[PDB]
């Protein structure tokens, strides 16, 4: 409950950038100007990233669809962290993008589209 | 706003898919995700320049949806705006 | 000791061991295997890969090309060679005429998905074409940037020298290499004829079938194993060769050579291959392999090379009893 | 009329933006504004020939909007004309 | 006095001062600075820019190319030169073989975003390649329109003459220039060896490191300044050179030269550079600069040139005490 009163409300803005920038970073990785322990893989695109990776797992405890939007918003991360010290785990870096869906928690227009879909499965 | 927000979504979303689907290519026309953006927009809006297209299968699958989703996306906030003109036009008439 | 050597006296540096694609690529082995073989080789520093339009009706070139594109290796780090001669059933689709050398190399390039090869070879001599025509075509495809150098395969040293003098006569480009068969039971040409050409006009040797199609490996010491080349459909001629009286006589000698191998601390194939590399006149040996094990083993031939002492060599000559008359 | 007037507007408007956004280019496919016109129309109407496209970033941003605005623009006077046929068609039926 | 001179005896007119990109472009300085340096130079009439595949793993070529495209200068008003030799870690990615000269120049061209360079250089001699192969490759890339002329770098005058005679032998194109190091503490080759080649076969000199990497500037007269090349990571060798006993002995002489400079009314760098241009055999001096100030100062060397009288030159020879034995 963001807009609960204003104080517990602006706690939403601190979730916006943590996304509207978590995305910004996820894209700059693929940049050519920024690209065994190297063939797979400390580094900014790992710095400001976890700078929010645990920031997520925080409210992650502070079920439902809207919630799974934060679980999967951190799942693929600790998954590859887990072995072969020396194309799997590939299906998980591409799943980091779903993090954009975390926006629906503050985008009514977006969530509207959500039901507009399930309420149209037979159409699609 | 809604129109743009959706696009932005479909774009960042589809640009990423088409990339990790071409990544492994001696021809991939997508240097990176931010690059694909151009492709994303042009595809969703059904312009189809051609100055950038998927060569692999994964990409062409991704692209297929990108074209379809493009229609659905735009074809939502638009109708409203359509009515708003529908009105105002005849009101002051 | 030196893993890389110049092809003849050209400035092109090839690994003393290269991987071929005859019988295997597009034919006996799967593309998965092909990719595995090539990766294994490339990672081990081998930069030479030989193929031909004739192999598997062109499939071999396709597979090789596919792998290179998929692995995305830097073209400048590779040395692709291909041979031309038999490019079809039509009269005009074979030989070394200007028409076929161009059309053939262009076709192979298309299958290889490459802008060019590093060395193009005349798969065999062509008595129906004047030498001048051939040298002009080879020179043409090189100036056209479809090849970097050209070589001959199965040519007598007389024909190689003809090509060379013709080249000097018209200010064309001389061939820089000859692809000759060479193994313990086939040594006349590489040991007698070719050496003079090397010291006189710099032409080097890139030998093939170091194991005599697998005969010199020793895998036939007691019959035709299953899935062995000799057992493949279309290779009855190889089967005949092995079971013949001479085939027997040969096998009997490999048994003698095994002891040599054991003394050197290596395996028979490793010896047979290192043997081929003992003369300076040989720039590289094109290896054949139908699985990863074979290739990983054969590359060990490099470690044997330093042990091939005059003594060891003489000994081998005695066992083979076929050292060519100097 | 309205349809055309709007287009004319979006065109002259977008052709100018895409120009001053490519002006500084060793590749700019836009000799001048009057040239961009062709691009403008083709983009807004979602044809996407390709015989002219933005190469820089500014231009591709400009172009993005040009595609979007194209839809909105046309999708206003049209609906009316749609109804006018909707009627007349069944009237004389 | 004459700001523009022919490169050797070719018809190519270069400014007597050119700007290089070693250490700086793509490396020590920012691209903003790079663009500023190049604009400054271009606006001042300098039309020569040297680079190499080896510089910054190729980054220098990229930056230089970027600037040329952004400024939108007319290609016909520029003279881009680039050097080839070290193009990668792979065996086949270095040297002057036909394979590398083509692949290397083609790669550099791609980084430069240019259809061609005005002069392509063999960055150093290659003993592993026959001269004929090299001259044929250079001639090839020129007929292919990837280069306008070709030159040698760090070649003995013997090798330069070999290339030349080989060229005449096969009706190829002779090199037109040699890029030799040349400054007050390195004068043997440019003053003894090269002059004969200039008068005999028209080969000219395009010298590098006129300030001996900044040593002859005088900025090290009392230690290693901060942000100076000697202080860069990867240039310890330069630091060693400066602090060595000979390094000291050198600095001691620059002190003597300063007086000469003051008499001439210029600065030490201006003198050191004008000095290099005193002989006709030198077509141009490639300058190095890490900031606008340095470049704006160095170009002043042109005004000093007319004052280098026999007296002044002799005097300098005495101070340096190293005039090469004629
Ligand atoms: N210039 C020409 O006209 C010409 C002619 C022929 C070939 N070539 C070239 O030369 C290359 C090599 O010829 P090649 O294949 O005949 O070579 P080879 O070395 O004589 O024979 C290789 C074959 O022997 C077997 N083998 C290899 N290593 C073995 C090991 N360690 N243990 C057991 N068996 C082993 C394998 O066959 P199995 O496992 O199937 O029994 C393999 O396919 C060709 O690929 C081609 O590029 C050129
Ligand atoms: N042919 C070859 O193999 C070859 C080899 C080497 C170089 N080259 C070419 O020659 C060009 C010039 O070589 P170079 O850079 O060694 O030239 P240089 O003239 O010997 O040294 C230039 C460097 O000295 C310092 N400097 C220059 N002017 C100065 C001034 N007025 N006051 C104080 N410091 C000053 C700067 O370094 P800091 O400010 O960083 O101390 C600058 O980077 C290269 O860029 C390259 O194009 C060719």
């Amino acid at each position: 409950y963001p807009e609960s009163s204003g104080p517990a409300r602006i706690i939403a803005i601190v979730s916006v950038m943590v996304i509207l920038i978590s995305i910004v970073s996820f894209c700059l990785e693929t940049l050519p100007i920024f690209r065994f322990h190297t063939y797979s893989q400390t580094d900014p695109f790992f710095i400001v990233e976890t700078l929010c990776i645990i920031w997520w797992s925080f409210e992650f405890l502070v079920t439902n669809i809207m919630n799974i939007i934060d679980i999967v918003a951190i799942i693929p991360y600790y998954v590859t962290i887990f072995s072969n010290k020396s194309r799997v785990v590939q299906i998980f870096r591409i799943m980091r993008i779903l993090r954009i869906f975390k926006l629906s928690r503050h985008s009514k227009g977006l969530q509207i589209l959500g039901q507009t879909l399930k309420a149209s499965m037979r159409e699609l | 706003g809604l129109l743009i927000f959706f696009l932005f979504i479909g774009v960042i979303l589809f640009s990423s898919a088409v990339y990790f689907a071409e990544a492994d290519e001696r021809d991939s026309q997508f240097p990176s995700i931010p690059d694909a953006f151009w492709w994303a927009v042009v595809s969703m809006t059904t312009v189809g320049y051609g100055d950038m297209v998927p060569t692999t299968i994964g990409g062409k699958i991704v692209g297929s949806l990108c074209a379809i989703a493009g229609v659905l996306t735009i074809a939502l906030p638009v109708p409203v705006i359509v009515s708003n003109f529908n009105y105002f036009y005849h009101r002051e008439t | 000791l030196q893993f890389y050597r110049n092809l003849g006296k050209s400035g092109l540096r090839v690994s003393c061991l290269g991987l071929g694609t005859w019988v295997t690529f597009g034919g006996q082995i799967t593309d998965e295997m092909a990719e595995h073989l090539m990766t294994l080789a490339y990672d081990n520093g081998i930069n030479l890969f030989d193929t031909a339009e004739v192999y598997a009706a062109g499939k071999a070139e396709v597979v090789l090309g596919n792998i290179i594109k998929k692995k995305g290796w830097r073209r400048s780090s590779l040395v692709i060679t291909t041979k031309i001669f038999w490019g079809g059933k039509a009269e005009t689709e074979r030989g070394l005429s200007r028409k076929h050398i161009i059309e053939g190399l262009k076709a192979s390039l298309e299958r290889l998905q490459l802008e060019y090869v590093d060395v193009v070879f005349a798969n065999r001599p062509d008595p129906n074409t004047p030498m001048e025509e051939t040298v002009r075509a080879m020179t043409h495809v090189i100036n056209q940037g479809m090849a970097m150098y050209w070589g001959t395969s199965r040519w007598s040293s007389m024909e190689i020298m003809e090509a060379y003098s013709v080249a000097r006569q018209f200010n064309l480009i001389p061939p820089i290499c000859e692809q000759a068969e060479y193994h313990m039971f086939q040594r006349e040409k590489v040991e007698v004829q070719l050496p003079e050409l090397f010291h006189k006009i710099g032409v080097g040797a890139m030998t093939w079938s170091p194991l005599a199609c697998g005969i010199v490996s020793g895998k036939y010491d007691s019959g035709i194993p299953p899935y062995s080349r000799a057992s493949l459909k279309g290779y009855q001629w190889l089967k005949d060769k092995i079971l013949s009286e001479e085939g027997r006589r040969q096998q009997a000698k490999l048994k003698e050579l095994q002891a040599i191998a054991e003394r050197l601390g290596c395996t028979l194939p490793q010896l047979a291959i290192a043997w081929c590399l003992r003369n300076e006149g040989v720039s590289s040996v094109l290896l054949g392999a139908s699985n990863a094990e074979q290739l990983m083993e054969n590359i060990g031939a490099i470690q044997v090379l330093p042990k091939l002492s005059s003594s060891i060599v003489h000994e081998i000559d005695s066992i083979l009893g076929n050292k060519p008359y100097s």
